[PDB]
């Protein structure tokens, strides 16, 4: 019924498209990164005795072009930030993507929008960023849920979407969308 | 490119910080920095949006007052077209309205889609106000189209 549309956003190589797979496929891939990459993927769930079809689109395409981005993201429902664990320059842009997103995205409450935070990539060594140091970040940012995952080794990524979808659904059942 | 202190008005509006903005502003009325106060993002986070319209869309209601306060213009438009008073009314935020409306905001504006503010809100007071000045703008700019026709 309700159709929710999920905008995945970060500096390439955070892992996006692969959370996408691992999230809708069950399947750790990040193959034909030039035709969905880009594009919409889509999920049937269950959110709360809601049948939700959830559209996840994927900035890997990630041109610079604003003009992009305005049609691009136009009508999201929620948006999903994610970071490298272990590439500490990943987490001091999502400041910017988020500003991006909402000026762009320009949703009619910026301040109540439901983003959530992918620490993504938390099966490795190194890793440069502080959990309490992110979660500093996300409360900071009206109280962001955060969650660190791992596409590889499927860590977190049902549990985050679960939420998103939540999240999402309280924000969409205030303009209403079904099929 | 933008000035540090730029960058500075236009971070700090965007957030909210009521007082570093404020001392921003005195900063360069009293011409100790070059900062245009009309000054347009050129970032990601910000691509063509004056401090003003940042902190209406955000609604952080004392760096609009500052800012308006202040001199900044209150009819700049961003990439989308859109003036200040589009964003605050599109939010909703329908004191940030009445002060854009109080330093003589334009409402007739049109922007890119072809919409004015009046008709991108959905809060039916908001709306109301910028019907009765839209309205009040229109009859005041027609008389003076038609004085300046009938008379060269
Ligand atoms: N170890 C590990 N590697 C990952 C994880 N997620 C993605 N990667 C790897 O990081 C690289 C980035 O993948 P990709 O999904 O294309 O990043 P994108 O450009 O942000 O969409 C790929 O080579 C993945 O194999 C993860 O959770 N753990």
């Amino acid at each position: 019924k309700v159709l929710l549309k999920v905008i995945i956003l970060g500096d390439s190589g955070v892992g996006k498209t692969s959370l996408m797979n691992q999230y809708v496929n069950k399947k750790f891939s990040n193959q034909y990164k030039a035709t969905i990459g880009a594009d919409f993927l889509t999920k049937e769930v269950m959110v709360d005795d809601r049948l939700v079809t959830m559209q996840i689109w994927d900035t890997a395409g990630l041109e610079r072009f604003q003009s992009l981005g305005v049609a691009f993201y136009r009508g999201a429902d929620c948006c999903v930030l994610v970071f490298d664990v272990t590439a500490p320059n990943t987490f001091k842009t999502l400041d910017s993507w988020r500003d991006e997103f909402l000026i762009q995205a320009s949703p009619r409450d910026p301040e109540n929008f439901p983003f959530v935070v992918l620490g993504n990539k938390i099966d490795l060594e190194n890793r440069q960023v502080a959990t309490k140091r992110a979660q500093a970040w996300c409360y900071s940012k009206n109280n962001i849920p955060y969650f660190e995952t791992s596409a590889k080794e499927a860590i977190n990524v049902e549990q985050a979407f679960q939420t998103i979808a939540r999240n999402a659904l309280k924000q969409e059942t205030e303009v209403e969308l079904y099929n | 490119m933008n000035t540090e202190a730029e960058q500075q008005l236009l971070h700090h509006a965007r957030n909210g910080n009521a007082e570093e903005v404020r001392q921003l502003l005195e900063t360069m009325a009293r011409n100790e920095v070059i900062a245009d106060i009309n000054c347009k993002g050129r970032s990601k986070s910000n691509l063509g949006w004056t401090p003003l319209h940042l902190a209406c869309y955000f609604g952080h209601r004392q760096v609009v007052q500052d800012l308006l306060k202040a001199g900044a213009e209150v009819n700049v438009l961003n990439d989308m077209g859109d003036t200040p008073l589009h964003r605050a009314a599109f939010t909703g935020r329908k004191e940030l309205v009445m002060l854009l409306l109080e330093y003589n905001a334009d409402t007739t504006i049109v922007n890119g889609s072809g919409q004015t503010a009046k008709e991108v809100t959905h809060a039916e007071e908001i709306r109301s106000m910028l019907e009765a000045v839209e309205r009040t703008q229109q009859r005041k700019l027609e008389e003076l189209l038609l004085a300046a026709a009938r008379e060269g």
